[PDB]
């Protein structure tokens, strides 16, 4: 996911399939290749709490 | 029947007596009525007045209360009781604590209420209704401060028996250091049947009424009236303004017929100087009459000094919810209105009231605190009079819903009108307030915006504009043979005046009289403007390219009228404060003085400003066609460099003049370090736009490299920068197209250096023209002093030596210097 | 825009509608 | 000084001030600083066709009167005659079945929780704007939209109802659901359709006006936002209610 | 009783303090504008806390001493530090009303003496109608700025305080979160600050998803609080001295040996039980003078936290 709205869309997919593992590859705009306009930190601080409510989401940081 | 809530704790007892007659057994109990009203008074006297009890004192006589020192303690308490939060009453540092005007009743009460106690004004105090209370600040007087010692004096105005009861009208006068501050007006009602016409009277002070005697069948009417005594019978009344300061004693014999009518007072005339003088007395006396004819006359044939004018549509200000408190003990503590019907359930029940009712004065103060917050932008001093009608009674813990409306104007004061309703939707309070507008300055624009049809929207609608334009247009038609309205509406390219006929020869003599003075090599040189126009001339044509409305002599008076007509519309709607300060920018000053100080007539104003526009057309030699060698540029000294100030420009420009020997000066000081205007020789303006084009790019900071680094080498540095631009700008085509540079923009159209020393020469003729058109008699000093801020001296106009001295230093006038020399015309 | 053009944070309202026209051009290129 | 004389001299001075006025520079800096400072003018009125001197007063006030004004708590008004006439003169100016939209339902749910009319809420406005004060009601609205539409965006009280209505419109299908159903159940029973319950109230619409299930719900939701509150006598009146709502 | 004993209370408490009457008979209750005033709202917010601590203790079949034995510590935000220190004294139902009496009297002198120091005056209606349309509250001496770092807010107050003279200057008063702040000072001066902040905030219906992050307008809330005094401000320093005097007169002191859990000072975060000076004098400084660093306060470790405060969901708990 690029943005907060996309992180919300991932959470909703991991809610729908609570046993299925889901690697949430969070990337900030500072990444090489096609990139977002997003900070690496700010959106994680806002959504981390909500993400960790779902144990099937394995949370991977890059960029 | 006992009151426990008294002045000194010692409870107070009303002995109500009743005859028990067992012989009459249907109705064995009968109230003793003999000296019932003088038991009820004795009780209320213990509760209200602080003197030895005595009801043998004449109502007609003056009542005087104790001197009352205001203290922060008292004012603090009072404001919490009524719910008045306004900042002016809180103790902050520096500024002094004000008292609310409501506080007047706390000072007044012991005096005011004593007026309903006498034997001759006999009533059941338990059935007394407070009908209406009012405050009225005497004009000029500052509101009550916190150190002040305030004398009171109250006077019974009317005692009048009506069918339904007796109405007592009292007028309390608060005084500080010998002078009146405000009048408190209370109307009380004793319900009953009174036939006490011996002890009934009316002793008003009528509002001042003025008559302008214009005609001879106005003077012939006044001479018919027995009551118009003059000291000098031969005295000439024609074109005089008489003011009648009149008071009317009236005794009664019946409900409607008066036993005796008496009107009397000085008749005053306004002198040329606007001081008043007594030249007469009103002395009307009558027996059994139905009217005061004197006041009936002056109402129709005269006018009051102030006139309320209603807005087209009332404006809703707010709809607010005050709440009456659970108990009426705290209002009663600060006020000294210990009236038992407000605190004691038993006395309330004995007066047939629906409960221990809220004091009316509490409701009045409460609502006046909302008027003061929503209509005076929470500034105490602005609320200037306030008058309350008590309609229905209010019980504790009620939800009052007051609707406030701006309804009208009176001589710059807003005319506020409110009503208050309870939850049942019943009117409880109604009232009015006069509220000053915020401290105001009017500033009249000068030349620049001069568009076709300017001011013509306001000429369709406004009666007051129409007077201004129609008066001016008729003066210009009969003096200079053109309509200024045609010019403003149609903006023609050419305009031929014709000098045909009796009326044309007169118009031609007006153009031939107009002279200027220029420096022509050697000396001053008197000339006729319009040199072509001589006694054999039959026409004269005014030409432009674009339109005559952009030709200064037509622009100058158009612009000035637009403003005078805008303003006279405002004044007619009541929107002009009496104390407003004013200034105009350049030509602005004329509009401003015609408007706020009636110095000139309309006819004289447009003459002067036409001659001004004419003198500022001809002062420069412009040989070629409509093209001169002078101009003027607008400078932004912030844009050239952040450290470049009004000390930098005042040097650069003074040096460019002293160096190149070409006239350049700063003429407008507009906005500090942001807007100046320089005017002079177009060449010397082309150096200044290059010298400033230089210092922008070069970044050489005058103040840094000025007195700090190199002393009197600044002149060395600068003369170098001047001489490479100066001798580059001397080789242009004779009438040099002037272009713009980072800091400096050229003002298009302006072809003359007005506001410079260049036309200190063309002043004698313009001075002599003002002296014809500005008469001494039309100058009211009161109307200029400390209000008019001239352009010459940016110092509020004053008629003192230091002001004359200061003018001489800027002007070098001999008619001024000869006044300073013999400033002992203090001995007339 | 029309409210604020009645008279910063206007160049931002302008490139928010410039940007929507880039996307909108792709959608009606897709419908074609 | 005798008034006759004071007048003579004022006449002289006034004549000389005007005479020389065009032969000396216009000191409008010092002038501004006389009426802005030494009179504490709370209101400058520029009489003139354009607003030149009102522009100049605005710029002069900002440049060197920010710290002076704040320290007197002196609010100042700069009014041109040409542009601000209304301030100066005091004259202001004053049948086919369709499942319910989210944009209506959201409007009604918010309108009902604020005790306010279905048009006094503009849709182009955030939930934290409408109840800015009380934070309890804010969350209580978010709790209601939570039950009603299920899944919300992130910070829904920062996106305007207009904008947020769309985000719901996608994954919702004209379903009244938990919260809205429970609000209508109260509206009918608690108000005085004295005997006629939901089924009897629905059939009336469907028979008299010709409105099936989808459109039926839509009318009931507008009834919830225009709650009668006052006791109403009989069906005759409660029929006249449902007529005005439809 | 405390209105009669105080020299000129009755002039402040116009409509009295008979809270029995107001609850028994809702219609003889005063108006919501009197009740919000700090003289009558301080002590009554004390009551609502102590009341919740009662209905808690009773329904668990505890005496107040037994409930505070299970507490590992207690603390309070702003004026709650008074009903915290009172709970740390309590023991049995009989010697409970002596703690309550002590709490209420401290909370009554704070409410009285602070009103007299800096009273809330009427704002011009121009200011009021401007605040309501731009979705700041009714102006008040207390401005809550959500979603800005303490550093970012302290800039906007230095800007604002540059133009203002000493006794009108605003200051950060509560530091509730990293990005939750409350600025105290005169309501004119705070309206000043809200102008500076209107510049810097983004229109809510903009969409900044396509702008580089470090060029986005910051998206934040500023809102006047519904209080009537500026707590934790230099404005109230006059009162400090007069409350210290009117506790010695009502014979009210909190002593280290009587308070039997740690009570967390709301500035340092330290324990009150460890002090050289008067505990009562410090609890006044902490409400009147000193700011509230809530993070350094609530730096104790603990599995559970009980919020007795007013507001519930809206309260200090959440």
């Amino acid at each position: 996911p690029g943005s907060i709205d996309a992180i919300s869309q991932v959470i909703n997919i991991a809610k729908a399939h609570p046993n299925f593992p889901i690697a949430l590859q969070w990337t900030g705009g500072r990444g090489g290749g096609h990139h977002s306009f997003e900070d690496a930190h700010t959106p994680m601080l806002q959504m981390y709490s909500k993400i960790r409510r779902h144990p099937n989401i394995m949370l991977i940081f890059g960029s | 029947m006992i009151e426990n809530r008294t002045m000194d704790g010692k409870p107070v007892s009303l002995p109500l007596l009743y005859n028990f007659n067992p012989d009459n057994g249907f109705a064995p109990i009968s109230e003793v009525m003999e000296d019932r009203n003088q038991r009820i008074k004795e009780m209320y006297w213990k509760l209200w007045i602080d003197e030895p009890f005595n009801l043998d004192f004449d109502p007609r006589d003056v009542i005087k209360g104790k001197d009352f020192e205001i203290t922060a303690k008292e004012v603090y308490d009072f404001t919490h009781a009524v719910g008045n939060n306004c900042e002016d009453f809180v103790s902050r540092p520096d500024r002094t604590m004000l008292a609310p005007m409501d506080f007047a009743i706390v000072v007044g009460w012991r005096a005011i209420i004593k007026a309903i106690f006498p034997n001759t004004v006999d009533g059941d105090l338990l059935k007394l209704v407070h009908l209406s209370n009012g405050y009225k600040m005497i004009p000029g007087a500052k509101p009550l401060q916190v150190g002040d010692v305030v004398s009171t004096t109250a006077v019974i105005e009317s005692v009048v028996n009506q069918p339904t009861g007796k109405i007592v009208d009292v007028v309390g006068t608060l005084s500080r250091n010998g002078k009146p501050v405000m009048e408190v007006t209370s109307s009380f009602f004793y319900r009953g049947n009174y036939t006490d016409f011996e002890n009934t009277f009316q002793k008003t002070v009528e509002p001042v009424y003025q008559m302008h005697i214009k005609t001879s069948k106005d003077i012939a009417v006044l001479r018919s009236k027995e009551w118009f005594q003059l000291d000098d019978e031969d005295f000439d009344l024609l074109n005089k303004t008489l003011t009648f300061e009149t008071e009317t004693e009236v005794t009664f014999k019946n409900a409607n017929i008066f036993s005796s009518v008496k009107c009397f007072g000085p008749i005053k005339v306004e002198l040329p100087t606007k001081e008043t003088v007594e030249i007469g007395i009103v002395d009307y006396e009558a027996g059994a009459s139905h009217g005061n004819p004197v006041v009936d006359f002056l109402k129709r044939n005269g006018s009051t000094l102030e006139q309320k004018v209603n807005l087209e549509n009332p404006i809703p200000i707010a709809v607010l919810d005050s709440y009456t408190p659970s108990t009426n003990e705290p209002y009663a503590r600060v006020s000294g209105d210990l009236n038992p019907i407000h605190v004691s359930r038993h006395f309330a029940s004995y007066a047939n009231l629906p409960g221990t009712i809220t004091h009316g004065m509490f409701s009045s103060a409460s609502v006046r605190a909302l008027i003061e917050n929503w209509a005076a932008d929470s500034v105490s001093s602005r609320v200037r009079g306030y008058t309350c009608q008590f309609v229905d009674m209010v019980l504790p813990n009620t939800a009052l819903k007051t609707s406030i409306q701006h309804v009208g104007m009176i001589n710059g004061r807003k005319l506020i009108k409110f009503e208050t309703r309870n939850e049942d939707d019943v009117v409880v309070l109604t009232g009015e307030a006069e509220i000053e507008q915020p401290v105001t300055t009017f500033v009249f624009t000068g030349q620049g915006s001069q568009e076709q049809g300017m001011g013509m929207d306001l000429y369709k609608t406004s009666k007051a504009a129409q007077d201004v334009w129609n008066r001016a247009d008729n003066h210009f038609k009969d003096t200079y043979g053109f309509s200024i309205l045609d010019i403003v509406i149609n903006n023609p390219v050419n305009l031929t005046i014709h000098f045909g006929g009796e009326k044309g020869k007169r118009i031609r003599e007006n153009y031939s009289a107009m002279i200027f003075e220029t420096i022509v090599d050697g000396k001053l040189k008197t000339e006729k403007i319009f040199k072509e126009i001589n006694e054999h001339s039959t026409s004269y044509t005014f030409r432009s390219e674009k339109g005559l409305l952009s030709a200064t002599q037509f622009t100058q008076p158009a612009l000035t009228l637009m403003e005078k007509a805008a303003f006279e519309d405002l004044k007619s709607k009541g929107l002009i404060p009496a104390d407003a300060t004013f200034a105009g920018h350049s030509l602005g000053e004329y509009a401003a003085l015609a408007s706020l100080a009636d110095v000139m007539s309309i006819e004289s104003l447009v003459e002067v400003v036409f001659y001004r526009g004419m003198t500022m057309q001809v002062a420069v030699p412009r040989d070629e066609l409509g093209r001169s060698n002078y101009g003027m540029i607008a400078i932004n000294p912030g844009r050239v460099a952040a450290s470049f100030s009004q000390e930098a420009l005042q040097y650069v420009v003074e040096r460019v003049g002293k160096r190149t020997g070409w006239l350049v000066e700063i003429v407008n000081y507009n906005v500090e370090n942001q807007q100046y205007v320089a005017a002079g020789d177009l060449r010397a303006l082309d150096t200044v736009t290059n010298v400033l084009n230089f210092i922008k790019l070069q970044k050489i900071d005058i103040i840094e490299l000025q007195k700090s680094l190199s002393l009197e080498e600044v002149e060395g540095h600068l003369f170098e920068i001047i001489d490479e631009a100066s001798k580059k700008s001397a080789v242009k085509p004779r009438p040099l197209k002037l272009e713009r540079g980072f800091a400096c923009i050229p003002l298009v159209g302006i072809s003359v250096p007005f506001h410079s020393t260049y036309l200190m020469n063309g002043v004698k003729p313009f001075k002599s023209f003002l002296k014809k058109n500005i008469i001494k008699e039309n100058v009211k000093v009161a109307r200029l002093a400390g209000k008019y801020i001239p352009n010459l001296t940016a110092k509020p106009f004053q008629v003192t030596k230091e002001y004359f001295q200061d003018v001489y230093d800027l002007t070098g006038s001999e008619p001024i210097k000869e006044i300073i020399d013999n400033w002992e015309k203090y001995e007339q | 825009i029309a409210k604020l053009e009645g008279a910063g944070d206007l160049a931002l309202y302008k490139d928010s509608v410039r940007e929507n026209e880039i996307v909108l051009n792709n959608y009606n290129e897709r419908v074609d | 000084m005798k008034p006759e004389v004071e007048q003579e001299l004022a006449h002289i001075l006034l004549t000389e001030l005007l005479a020389y006025q065009f032969a000396s520079p216009v000191r409008w800096i010092e002038t501004q600083d006389v009426f802005l400072k030494d009179f504490n003018t709370e209101r400058v009125v520029e009489i003139g066709p354009s607003p030149t001197l009102a522009g100049m007063a605005q710029r002069t006030l900002k440049n060197k009167y920010e710290s002076y004004d704040a320290a007197l708590s002196l609010h100042r008004e700069i009014l041109c005659y040409s542009k601000d006439a209304k301030e100066i003169y005091y004259t202001p100016d004053p049948i086919a079945d369709e499942p319910v939209k989210a944009s209506l339902l959201l409007h009604v749910l918010v309108a009902h929780k604020l005790k306010k009319s279905l048009d006094s809420i503009p849709m182009s406005k955030t939930i934290k704007d409408l109840v800015g004060g009380k934070s309890t009601v804010q969350n209580e609205i978010l709790g209601d939209l939570g039950k009603e539409f299920g899944t919300t965006p992130e910070k829904p009280e920062e996106t305007p109802l207009e904008e947020l209505a769309e985000t719901f419109q996608d994954t919702f299908s004209g379903a009244l659901g938990k919260q809205s159903s429970s609000l209508l159940s109260r509206l009918i029973s608690s108000k005085m359709p004295g005997g006629f319950t939901i089924t009897v109230a629905r059939k009336y619409l469907q028979t008299r006006w010709g409105l099936p299930s989808g459109r039926q719900d839509g009318v009931l939701l507008v009834a919830l936002s225009n709650e009668p509150a006052a006791r109403l006598g009989s069906e005759a009146d409660a029929k006249a209610f449902l007529d005005s709502m439809a | 009783e405390l209105i009669r004993t105080t020299l000129d209370a009755e002039k402040v408490f116009t409509q009295g303090l008979n809270i029995l009457e107001w609850l028994e008979n809702p219609s003889n209750t005063p108006d919501k504008d009197y009740l919000l005033s700090i003289p009558i709202s301080c002590p009554l917010i004390g009551v609502i806390q102590l009341a919740h601590y009662v209905v808690t203790a009773k329904l668990l079949g505890f005496t107040p001493g037994e409930l505070r034995s299970y507490l590992k510590g207690a603390t309070g935000h702003s004026q709650g530090l008074v009903t915290a220190v009172a709970i740390a004294e309590t023991d049995s139902w009989e010697s409970f009303f002596v703690s309550v009496r002590k709490a209420i009297t401290v909370l009554f002198f704070i409410g009285v003496r602070c009103y007299e120091a800096y009273p809330n005056t009427s704002l011009p209606p121009s200011i009021l109608e401007d605040s309501l349309e731009n979705n700041e509250g009714v102006p008040s001496p207390m401005l809550s700025i959500s979603n800005l770092t303490q550093e970012q807010v302290q800039d906007y107050v230095n800007k604002t305080n540059s133009h203002l003279p000493a006794g009108k200057q605003v200051e950060i008063s509560l530091v509730n979160g990293a990005k939750n702040l409350v600025v105290s000072g005169p309501p004119q001066s705070l309206y000043g600050l809200n102008l500076t902040l209107r510049k810097a905030k983004a229109p809510s219906g903009l969409d900044q998803s396509r702008i580089p992050f470090s060029e986005r307008k910051l998206k934040f809330s500023n809102r006047f609080l519904p209080v009537a005094s500026p707590f934790h401000s230099h404005l109230l320093v006059p009162a400090s001295d007069l409350i210290n005097k009117d506790l010695v007169k009502n014979n009210v002191s909190f002593n280290a040996k009587d308070i039997q859990i740690p009570v967390y000072d709301t500035f340092d975060g330290s324990d009150l039980r460890v002090l050289s000076g008067s505990i009562s004098e410090r609890i006044v400084d902490c409400i009147i003078r000193l700011p509230v660093k809530w993070e350094t306060t609530t730096q104790f470790k603990a599995t559970h936290i009980l919020d007795f405060g007013p507001g519930g969901a809206s309260g200090l708990g959440v």
